[PDB]
């Protein structure tokens, strides 16, 4: 390891989605 | 002609509900971010599988800047500054001896002189970034003519890869120091109850519509072992020995 | 190619890097280009007549002229240690490149240069270069670099040059490797009788400088006045069918 750093708390939570949403594309490349 | 109506019903409900499971509700797991944690101000780690959140917000405010060695410092960090490659594809906020400014993938989104943001006019540094956007914004001190001293690069590709939200700093959490970003945790779902009851009424149906298509088959006069399946040979028993040792 | 060379118009302010730098150089220093420049590697066809290279394996081969591959020589003008190609004159070509700044954004503009008279067998302005530069090939594609344009000026009735318009340059050659950038005299206005270049590069990552030279008008002439068909040559494979009349050694 390069810098001692211990892991996160996530803040997790739920939500209902539909059959065609997406939050946008994925970044793939320049 | 009764057993005729069921394999048209119950093969068209079928289909109908079964061309229509990938356009219900889904239950989506959502994950979130942020720095503090146990308000002590301290690295953490946080290797996202995806190489890249959805968001990103740092807020930043002046004084943990003003309050700085004259050493430079690394006031926000997204990979540690020693990485492979952190200064490409990562975002730091660094407020080197002679100027603070904020950096992404190779790129010097904005930069300003240290002397001017050691002033009582700063009073933030907003570092968001999302799509179609990653502008800097100090809030506070202008642009000689009439700017508030906003960047640009609108590129949707610029979105820091993030490991961790690495800085250097220590002491107890100054108020206003903020950093938010939201994983993207779209493939991680559970279908709702109006999908399972699709699902399963899709599947009872296909089953009836062949069970009333085979009983519609035997309008001929038949319905409901032979001496092949009977029979053992040195071929198969060469066969099955040699499937049984090169398994081994 | 010391022929041209481009003069700059008399009575201007520079700095203590010369009239190649400018009023102030904010990342531009003469001793400012790496010295191994040499290529990508070329990947061989699958199929290629008179290639020894083996069927069962991708190959790759490193190859580049002869001069324009890095080194160190003489000191120059402004001071820098570099072997310059093409048969330049260090005691007569500044040089000036941003080579290991990867901290600030660097930019130069450099000083009027004095075009020769409209002539039809001096068509062009060349600037020799190195490093990764930005240019469009004939198609509206582009390769990616950074910037250096050369923009155009005329001179009034007294001295006060207006100036007007910014062009890119034609780029054929290897990327990090020196070559020519060529500005055709066609581009500019029927009256352009100065230039000068105009260097950016923003960019910090330890691959993007590209090192400049002043520009000139070339002195050309036929290759046959050159080799003259009667000196021993050495024709490759490909380039003996078009250069019928130059002799090969015996």
């Amino acid at each position: 390891t390069l810098v001692d750093a211990p892991p996160a708390q996530l803040e997790l939570g739920t939500a209902t989605r539909s059959g065609l949403w997406s939050p946008g594309k994925i970044r793939i490349g320049p | 002609r009764g057993t005729r109506w069921v394999a048209t019903i119950a093969g068209l409900i079928g289909f109908v509900l079964s061309v229509a499971t990938p356009l219900l509700p889904v239950v989506q797991t959502t994950a979130m971010l942020d720095w503090p944690q146990r308000g002590q101000l301290g690295s953490v780690t946080a290797p996202l599988i995806s190489l890249t959140p959805v968001d990103f917000t740092a807020t930043v405010p002046c004084d943990v800047v003003r309050a700085m060695p004259p050493a430079g410092g690394v006031v926000l960090g997204t990979a540690p500054k020693q990485g492979k490659d952190a200064n490409l594809q990562a975002l730091f906020v660094v407020v080197s001896a002679q100027r603070v400014d904020v950096t992404d993938r190779n790129v010097v989104i904005l930069s300003v002189p240290r002397e001017q943001v050691t002033s009582p006019q700063c009073q933030r540094i907003e570092v968001t970034s999302t799509h179609a956007g990653t502008f800097a914004n100090f809030v506070g001190l202008k642009d000689p003519s009439g700017a508030p001293l906003r960047s640009g690069f609108p590129d949707p590709n610029l979105r820091p890869q993030i490991v961790g939200v690495f800085t250097d700093l220590t002491g107890p959490a100054p108020p206003g120091l903020a950093v938010s970003a939201t994983i993207d945790t779209r493939f991680s779902t559970r279908p709702t109850t109006l999908k399972l009851l699709a699902i399963i009424g899709a599947i009872v149906a296909t089953v009836v519509a062949l069970i009333a298509l085979w009983r519609l088959d035997q309008l001929d006069g038949r319905g409901s072992i032979p001496a092949s399946w009977r029979t053992f040979t040195l071929t198969d028993a060469v066969v099955i020995f040699g499937f049984l040792l090169w398994h081994v | 190619p010391n022929a041209g060379m481009l003069q700059p118009v008399p009575g201007q302010a520079f700095g203590p890097d010369g009239p190649l730098g400018g009023i102030s150089p904010v990342g531009f220093k003469p001793e400012g280009v790496g010295e191994d420049l040499k290529s990508d590697p070329v990947v061989s066809k699958p199929g290629l007549v008179n290639s020894d290279a083996s069927p069962n394996k991708p190959n790759a081969a490193i190859t580049d002229s002869a001069g324009t591959a890095g080194g160190k020589g003489p000191v120059g003008i402004n001071g820098s240690h570099a072997a310059l190609p093409f048969g330049l004159d260090p005691a007569r070509t500044p040089v000036m490149g941003s080579y290991g700044e990867n901290n600030l954004a660097a930019t130069a503009t450099s000083a009027w240069y004095q075009l020769p008279p409209r002539s039809p067998d001096r068509p062009l302005v060349v600037v020799s270069a190195a490093g990764a530069i930005w240019s469009y090939k004939e198609d509206g594609d582009f390769i990616y670099g950074q910037s250096l344009k050369l923009q155009w000026g005329v001179t009034g009735p007294d001295g006060r040059i207006q100036p007007l318009g910014q062009v890119f340059p034609i780029d054929i050659g290897p990327q990090p490797a020196w070559r020519n950038l060529r500005f055709p005299l066609a581009w500019a206005p029927p009256e352009a009788d100065v230039a000068r270049i105009v260097a950016y590069d923003p960019n910090l990552s330890p691959e993007q400088w590209f090192a400049f030279t002043p520009p000139r008008v070339p002195v050309l002439e036929s290759l046959q006045r050159l080799i003259g068909s009667a000196t021993p040559v050495l024709m490759d494979i490909a380039t003996a069918a078009n250069f019928p009349c130059q002799r090969p050694f015996s």
